[PDB]
RNA sequence: UCUGAGAGUUUGAUCCUGGCUCAGGAUUAACGCUGGCGGCAUGCCUAAUACAUGCAAGUCGAUCGAAAGUAGUAAUACUUUAGAGGCGAACGGGUGAGUAACACGUAUCCAAUCUACCUUAUAAUGGGGGAUAACUAGUUGAAAGACUAGCUAAUACCGCAUAAGAACUUUGGUUCGCAUGAAUCAAAGUUGAAAGGACCUGCAAGGGUUCGUUAUUUGAUGAGGGUGCGCCAUAUCAGCUAGUUGGUGGGGUAACGGCCUACCAAGGCAAUGACGUGUAGCUAUGCUGAGAAGUAGAAUAGCCACAAUGGGACUGAGACACGGCCCAUACUCCUACGGGAGGCAGCAGUAGGGAAUUUUUCACAAUGAGCGAAAGCUUGAUGGAGCAAUGCCGCG
RNA sequence: UGUACCAUUUUGAAUAAGUGACGACUAACUAUGUGCCAGCAGUCGCGGUAAUACAUAGGUCGCAAGCGUUAUCCGGAUUUAUUGGGCGUAAAGCAAGCGCAGGCGGAUUGAAAAGUCUGGUGUUAAAGGCAGCUGCUUAACAGUUGUAUGCAUUGGAAAC
């Protein structure tokens, strides 16, 4: 009633998601960081990450679009 | 990933097929798009009534024959002309 | 499949096989409807209904056909232009084994039927084993070749006496048929069209 | 260039009690499927009056169809005639 | 060029209104009697009731370490796979519970979107690092397993050098649009990639084909959203609705959106039928009718929803995933009493319900699907063969 | 699957007929028994000691590897009548009036073109229906070609 083929890909998933997590945490504090001590030096940081990522698939590629497009305008707004 | 690939509209032991561009994941005798031609198995003659023209069309836009269909459009010598038009 | 009192049917009908083999019989040449109730009162005045089934069956027991098979041939015949009175009578005579009979190589029709069924009888380029193929006229029924040895094929030799609608070329039992039947070919034993009407109605 | 133009319905605004708004009505005489005769209407439709337009109440008001642009509004107004009310 | 038949029955007898009944077709049919065969087609309509048992999605050693077996004095040759990795498991198959609404049919708008493999075209595939499966040893057990410490490999993972073109912005131009608003530049700033395998030649160096990888470009298919119209019964259901309606800023979503959030307002639907109740998968179509249309939504095909019941989420291009995962509920089963296992509405098959609906089968041989260069492998999809006068057709 | 099918292969009518009905609608009648009892029935209705309606037999009729009975759906039913009905006496005109919304509405001119008519285009998946043809011994069946309806857009017509 169970499938070795199913068996792997849930140990593989395991892992996997243990690494994207840990990327996706990564980026969630780098752009946290960027808000709290605004600065033109974090967005270059946060457009590595999310370009990063969305690359990888971890994240979804237009999210990284409007993270980049928001940030840049917070920053514009206030230079 | 459209296929153009046969289709059964025979009887029991009376096969008859249709050679017809289809999608890969959608079922055997299903929903298609576009028809090419009818095929008999023992039309001893003339096995494959080829249309060649959105045939052609379909594979020039990028569709992947299966290995009967492949040998219909070969008798006739339809890979020519594909392969001729590519060139 | 089929009756085997053909002198009660001719005599209930009134109508033999066009002979009258069943009617002179060696015995009281009796032409009365059978049973014990058979002399009695009250012989005209059939209803509509009465007289339009008692034609049907005549007509569909001169050639010994079932009624499921009647109402398919006539579904067939009934799609197609117009008025098909030339057309369905074709269609009705044009069976391979009353082809036999109008050939002459059976004294009777489902005799030639059997020998039909049991594969003594030919096709243009085919052989045939069902007694119901319908046919067209221009093909060359040739009958078989070690059936004309059999104990029993004078009389089916004998074909000189022939329907002009069936032409042998006479010694050679070639068989073919051309020149349609006639209505004068088609007896007085059914010669009416409302039975037409009367399976108009029963078969849409 | 080459655009497909969206569709299009004429009404007249029946009320006006909100935020940049106009709750216009569409009527049409559809046949009936039976006894085939025509059939008088009538559907509110809502749009916004974002700006340049107002259509203050009984404006006879032009409308075209747009991408949603909240619940239960997807119509905004253009050409006004028989200005009056 | 369509195209329609009636009769019996109230009276002592007649005419009319008027109801009942019959003559014709048809079914996923059942029952009684009887029964020979063949060609096609159909065969749990009820308990989305519960399931014994055996099968229903794997593949690649031409990605990688190791191990085993057969040969060989050795070097080594060949075969096989427990494991890592890639792709596929979201297709295909079944059922119609739920659902009266953008669920479905039709016509459209996506200036508000995604799309792996596939098609066309265009640049690169350079150089490093740290680990862990398999294995070894110990603890715990009958075993499933589990925990701890070391050893490895890559097309597994993470940095770095580099951007033909990419993404996000700045400067002004172009052409403008349907209101938000899109389209194209010239310059600039910022951000951003990966992996090699097989084989051939070449003393070597090097070169080459092919598969594959990264970044793009073109289509195509597929998925998603919005709207107009069509689509049951009931007034012996008259008010319903407080994220409900609208506006501002932000968040989230592939995308627009009270989808969510904080603030400010009171609106929105409803006698042209809201809401409530009952029932139902919708459609192409089947049967019937001269026609308008009545009725059922067999088989099959398109779409939707579900997988014992109810929720949540990972991986992934795509699932909130029938035979993947986590939790709860109910039930059944195993135990050596600590713990566990399970989901036939997949193919046969069992119990039960019913008037009633079948093999506990063979083959991948063709068609189709997935992996693979092929050898091939898998395919209860599929093709056959059993059973049944279940229906049409044919013969005795 | 040694299967469909074929042959002058041995034997041999040998291996094969039921079911309903018979008073009228509805094609098809006599006798025996019972005697308002036993029973039949779709409707009218049969059975009270001379039953063609019950039970049996004989005969005959309708179909046939099927025949009857049951259930459901359509027609016949113009019996929810748009096509296609009625309201004095047969079911049906509110007890009468003032009347909002709705439906209908005098004559002429102009404009537009929402209904109406017509041309082009896109689509309405395949299968199914109808017509033609081919292949299974013909058929049932399979395949093949043609074959509508509605919606949207665009271009004209202006009688209502
Ligand atoms: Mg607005
Ligand atoms: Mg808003
Ligand atoms: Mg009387
Ligand atoms: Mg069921
Ligand atoms: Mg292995
Ligand atoms: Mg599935
Ligand atoms: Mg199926
Ligand atoms: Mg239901
Ligand atoms: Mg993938
Ligand atoms: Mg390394
Ligand atoms: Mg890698
Ligand atoms: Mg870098
Ligand atoms: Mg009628
Ligand atoms: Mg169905
Ligand atoms: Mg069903
Ligand atoms: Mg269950
Ligand atoms: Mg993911
Ligand atoms: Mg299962
Ligand atoms: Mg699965
Ligand atoms: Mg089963
Ligand atoms: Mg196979
Ligand atoms: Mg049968
Ligand atoms: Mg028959
Ligand atoms: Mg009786
Ligand atoms: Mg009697
Ligand atoms: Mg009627
Ligand atoms: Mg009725
Ligand atoms: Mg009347
Ligand atoms: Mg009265
Ligand atoms: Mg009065
Ligand atoms: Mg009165
Ligand atoms: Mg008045
Ligand atoms: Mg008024
Ligand atoms: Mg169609
Ligand atoms: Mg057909």
């Amino acid at each position: 009633a169970n499938i070795k083929s199913n068996e792997k890909r849930l140990r593989q998933n395991i892992k996997r998601n243990l690494n994207n997590k840990g990327q996706k945490t990564k980026l969630k504090t780098n752009v946290k960081n960027f808000h709290k001590e605004i600065n033109l030096d974090n967005l270059g940081n946060v457009y590595s990450q999310a370009d990063r990522l969305a690359r990888k698939g971890i994240i979804s590629t237009n999210r990284a679009r409007r993270l980049k497009s928001r940030n840049v305008a917070v920053l514009n707004k206030t230079q | 990933m459209v296929k153009i690939r046969l289709m059964r509209m025979g009887r029991v032991h009376y096969p008859t097929y249709r050679i017809v561009a289809v999608d890969s994941r959608v079922k055997r005798d299903g929903k298609y798009i576009a028809l090419i031609g009818h095929l008999n198995p023992a039309l001893k003659e003339n096995k494959c009534k080829i249309d060649e023209a959105v045939a052609l069309e379909w594979l020039n836009k990028g569709a992947k024959p299966t290995d009967t269909v492949r040998s219909l459009f070969s008798q006739t010598g339809l890979w020519k002309k594909f392969v001729e038009s590519k060139k | 499949k089929y009756t085997g009192s053909i002198f009660k049917r001719s005599r209930r009908l009134g109508f033999s096989l066009l002979e009258n083999n069943k009617e002179f019989s060696k015995g009281k040449k009796r032409k009365t409807i059978p049973g014990q109730h058979g002399n009695r009162f009250r012989s005209s005045t059939m209803s509509g209904y009465a007289q339009q089934l008692q034609e049907k069956q005549r007509m569909q027991y001169m050639y010994g056909i079932t009624d499921k098979q009647f109402r398919r041939l006539f579904r067939l015949v009934l799609k197609q232009r117009g008025n098909l009175a030339v057309n369905l009578f074709r269609v009705l005579e044009s069976r391979l084994d009353n082809i036999v009979y109008r050939m002459g190589f059976a004294p009777t029709r489902r005799s030639a039927r059997q020998l039909v069924n049991h594969g003594h009888v030919l096709l243009n380029d085919r052989t045939v084993d069902t007694p119901s193929i319908i046919l067209n006229p221009g093909d060359k029924v040739r009958l078989k070749a070690k059936t004309i040895k059999i104990p029993i094929v004078k009389a089916a030799s004998e074909s000189g006496v022939v329907s002009p609608f069936v032409e042998t070329n006479n010694k050679t039992f070639e068989g073919t048929y051309v020149r349609f039947p006639e209505r004068s070919e088609l007896p007085a034993g059914i010669n009416e069209s409302y039975v037409v009407e009367w399976y108009k109605r029963l078969v849409k | 260039m080459k655009r497909n133009q969206r569709k299009v319905l004429i009404g007249i605004v029946k009320s006006t009690k909100n935020a940049k708004t106009a709750t216009v009505q569409v009527e049409s005489r559809f046949k009936h499927p039976l006894y085939h005769k025509s059939v008088v209407r009538h559907k509110k439709y809502q749009a916004h009056n974002e700006g340049e337009v107002l259509a203050k109440d009984g404006d006879k008001v032009q409308i075209v169809e747009t991408r949603p642009l909240s619940a239960t509004k997807r119509f905004r107004i253009a050409k006004i005639i028989e200005r009056a009310k």
